[PDB]
């Protein structure tokens, strides 16, 4: 079902794995739980056409109060991107690189 | 960079209208779009709002299963697609574009179309003049119609300054009712003609009466 | 949902003073707050977005600070083109508005101008007279209209509305309309209306015949 509306927050630093896929912990600071994540790679801010690919399977918040965690996966693509967490002006963002 | 707002009016109660904003001077397929209504005299209440998919599209439970919005992409539009009215959905509707991606400041907004749902029939107003007498001032008398709006303008748009429009009251016979006067320099009367120029849009009822002494 | 207070209600003050408004969130909406201007009849104007971020263009008298529950929009220096209502939006979680701060504005006290309108012929064509009184550009906002018929005080009948107070001279503006019937209306003789004002020494009066 629906997304969600409110602000996230990395609580840790992105972290590189296996072979190039990038891993996000999150803090969710909203009330409309439940909600799916809004969560992707991009390279245009403008467009937010996702590029890479979500590796988590359908990232819900669990809990309807403030203050809940997630933790999601990506695959990057090559080069530089963006992940992008949550939507609209309390978008989150983090520089990606990964090489080969 | 514009948004324009097109097709309120009056629908009886159970009805439908079909609401649709114009967007222009940006990326329309980026931003988030959302419909903000206003009862008469009441606050601000969102409601819907769609980025891209089902599961970025949201309505209040005022009018959730009542009302539907789309966006056409192609066409830079909005549509709102409200059912089963009520007779509380009386309110102006802004279509509101997003700062960005959905649910932050709102930073574009239109200009408003007024829907009413009312359930008695249409009246046409009549146009009385107010005739004059260190200068002297004249106006209009719109009387007896239903519902609101009424825009009144003077000499085709080329006489604003100095004019006052006052609100509609509620009259007893159940039809609001307005008046338009403008003060004006009492020495140039035998030759300037003034015309008001009515417009009750509910009702296609374009009106002029020249306010001669 | 969250709720949203806003407060005073309404206020007035003077070309010139510091107007403060305050509005709190029934939660922590952290920095998500923004301010909006609504003249009447037209559309919002946001002012100041992420609680205190001025919106480019808003002249800079508006300001805006606040955290977590509680926020405070300031007009430095209020100023003629201020007159209007300011609502509040938090967008933490949804979105929520408040109901609003009418600001209304302080100035010198301004008698009415008084002008008086005949009912026209097209409308006795029908079996209804309205007589009008107009009372143009005066502050402040209270003004009882009394009519007489032949010195006979009226009730039950009369109409007032007033416009929003004036964006270039901060005055109002009031129209009294006389619901009568053709039938009643011709007969009696004479008619006019008794404006009393605050910045009248004493209350004037404008009449009309039936002919002249």
């Amino acid at each position: 079902y629906s997304l969600c509306t409110a602000a996230f927050t990395f609580t840790k630093i992105p972290a590189e794995t296996l072979h190039g896929t990038v891993t996000v912990e999150v803090q969710y600071a909203g009330t409309d739980g439940p909600c799916k994540v809004p969560a992707q790679m991009a390279v245009d801010m403008q467009t937010l056409t996702p590029v890479g690919r979500l590796i988590t399977a359908n990232p819900v918040i669990t809990e309807s109060t403030e203050n809940s965690k997630m933790m999601l996966e990506l695959d990057p693509p090559f080069g530089d991107s963006y992940i992008v967490i949550g939507v609209g002006e309390k978008k989150i963002t983090h520089h990606w690189h990964r090489s080969g | 960079v514009q948004l324009l707002e097109s097709g309120g009016g009056l629908v009886q109660p159970g009805g439908s209208l079909r609401l649709s904003c114009a967007a222009s001077g940006f990326t329309f397929k980026n931003y988030a779009m959302a419909w903000v209504r206003q009862a008469p005299g009441k606050g601000l209440e969102w409601v819907s709002l769609l980025y891209n998919s089902e599961e970025s599209t949201y309505y209040a439970d005022s009018v959730k299963g009542r009302f539907t919005i789309s966006r056409d992409n192609s066409k830079n539009t909005l549509f709102l697609q409200m059912n089963r009215l009520r007779v509380e959905d009386t309110a102006v509707y802004f279509c509101v574009r997003d700062r960005s991606n959905g649910w932050s400041s709102i930073n574009l907004w239109g200009r408003g179309t007024l829907v009413t749902v009312s359930s008695a029939s249409t009246k046409g107003p009549s146009v009385f003049p107010l005739a004059p007498s260190g200068t002297a001032a004249l106006g209009c008398l719109v009387k007896d119609y239903f519902p609101e709006p009424v825009t009144v303008s003077w000499n085709s748009g080329a006489l604003t300054s100095g004019v006052h429009t006052f609100p509609a009251v509620l009259q007893s016979s159940g039809l609001y009712s307005l008046s338009s006067v403008v003060t004006v320099p009492s020495s140039s009367l035998g030759t300037q003609t003034y015309i008001c120029n009515v417009n009750h849009k509910p009702s296609n009822t374009k009106v002029d009466k020249r306010v001669e002494p | 949902d969250i709720q949203m207070t806003q407060s005073p209600s309404t206020l007035s003050a003077s070309v010139g003073d510091r107007v403060t408004m305050t509005c709190r969130a029934s939660q922590t909406i952290s920095g998500w707050l923004a301010w909006y201007q609504q003249k009447p009849g037209k559309a919002p104007k946001l002012l100041i977005y992420q609680a205190s971020r001025l919106e480019s263009g808003i002249p800079s008298r508006f300001s805006g600070s606040g955290s977590g529950t509680e926020f405070t929009l300031t007009i430095s220096s209020l100023q003629p083109d201020d007159v209007a209502t300011y609502y509040c939006q938090q967008y933490s979680t949804f979105w929520t508005f408040g109901l609003g701060t009418k600001v209304e504005i302080k100035r010198t006290v301004a008698a009415p101008s008084v002008f008086i309108f005949p009912p026209s012929d097209e409308q006795l064509k029908s079996g209804t007279a309205s007589v009008v009184c107009l009372l143009n550009n005066f502050y402040p906002r209270e003004a009882k209209v009394q009519w007489k018929v032949d010195n006979a005080l009226q009730s039950g009948n009369s109409q007032e509305s007033v416009t929003e107070q004036d964006s270039k001279d901060s005055t109002y503006s009031l129209s009294s309309t006389l619901t009568l019937s053709k039938a009643d209306y011709e007969k009696h003789k004479v008619y006019a209306c008794e404006v009393t004002h605050q910045g009248l020494s004493s209350p004037v009066t404008k009449s009309f015949n039936r002919g002249e």
